[PDB]
């Protein structure tokens, strides 16, 4: 029997304002956490097309320009689309797709990335009060999910392995240059002009 | 602060920084260079 | 004759030296070392220079 | 560049005056080899 180390009773009356959600789980507080890969992006800001055009940036670096293409073109996005009724709604360049056999996989336009699963147990999802310097829970976090090219045949993986094969081909640090002189001139020069001012500075001190 | 002198560093025939690396097989004559020579040694002395 | 001496009359007769093997083989073998110092410095102005004066020079039989 | 940086500082009261010197080591550049005469020319070698 280990004994209750805290008997005290303090209590604090404190209360948090907490806001109303959008939405609501059913049946099972559960979400899954996913891992972000290097070739897929998340763009929480809605689409602004002529920012965007406007903010394309061109590197002499070919590695790197035909990275940062593929991620912006695998940036999951959204919009918004004006009704044909005259509303708005929100809308979204990203869907998920579940196949026969029960996996899951994220797409983004043609481009889809399968999905692996693997249970985590004690893992939970909360809520940071940063004011108050409390953790709020909010869900559990029962699966970590992997996101994983779909084929070699996809182009997102061919234009990651061009990129990283080609990345690793340029490596040269030394820069030649030519020398027209003797490489010891400037020693045996300075070394000179030291020596003729430690006379003159010896010559000076005996006199001073 | 500029390009100080630090030491020299002894080059292998026919290797990149040699001055045999280019020179084709008609000027390897005239440097009274064997074009059997493989090169990969150093010459020091 | 001086060293110096050496030297001046060996400049001289640079001067007047319209080619020579020896030479020829010298001069194409620093113009290379000059190219890829230009192209280290990624200097695309002089690198056609030197690679059209290397053609001009070159061509041996 | 494994290691980069030479450091020397000095607390100067002699008016507290921390003076730090420090040198560091920035690109390695090579050339050709060349072969520097005793009369003071140098040529290709």
């Amino acid at each position: 029997h280990t004994k209750s180390v805290y008997d005290n009773g303090e209590t604090l009356d404190i209360s948090l304002p907490i806001h109303p959600k959008s939405h609501i789980p059913q049946g099972k507080q559960d979400r899954w956490v996913v891992k972000l890969p290097d070739f897929l992006d998340i763009n929480a800001e809605p689409f602004d097309p002529r920012p965007f055009e406007m903010n394309v940036k061109t590197h002499e670096d070919k590695n790197q320009e035909l990275l940062d293409k593929l991620i912006a073109v695998n940036t999951v996005r959204w919009r918004y689309a004006k009704s044909e009724t005259g509303g708005i709604f929100k809308e979204t360049n990203s869907q998920i797709i579940q196949w026969e056999d029960g996996t899951y996989s994220l797409r983004v336009g043609s481009e889809i990335f399968d999905m692996f699963t693997t249970n985590t147990d004690d893992n939970y999802l909360v809520s940071e009060h940063n004011e108050e310097g409390i953790l709020m829970t909010e869900s559990t976090l029962s699966k970590s999910v992997k996101l994983v090219p779909a084929s070699f045949q996809s182009t997102t993986h061919q234009k990651l392995a061009k990129a990283l094969s080609a990345k690793q081909k340029k490596e040269s640090y030394a820069r030649s240059v030519v020398t027209k002189e003797d490489p010891e001139e400037r020693q045996r020069r300075l070394e000179s002009q030291e020596n003729e001012r430690y006379r003159l500075e010896r010559r000076r001190k005996q006199a001073e | 602060g500029n390009k100080v002198h630090i030491g020299k560093v002894p080059i292998m025939l026919r290797s990149k920084f040699c001055s045999l690396r280019t020179l084709d097989e008609v000027d390897l004559y005239k440097m009274k260079e064997c074009p059997y020579d493989m090169g990969g040694y150093f010459v020091i002395n | 004759l001086s060293n110096d001496e050496v030297n001046s009359i060996v400049k001289m007769k640079q001067s007047l030296s319209s080619n020579t093997g020896f030479n020829t083989v010298l001069k194409k073998a620093q113009l290379q070392e000059e190219l890829e110092e230009a192209r280290d410095a990624h200097d695309h102005e002089r690198v056609a220079r030197i690679e059209a004066e290397l053609k001009s020079i070159g061509a041996e039989s | 560049w494994e290691e980069p940086r030479l450091i020397l500082d000095q607390p100067a009261q002699h008016d507290n005056i921390n003076k730090r010197y420090e040198i560091r080591f920035g690109k390695i550049y090579l050339s050709r080899p060349t072969m520097t005469e005793a009369d003071g020319t140098t040529h290709a070698m």
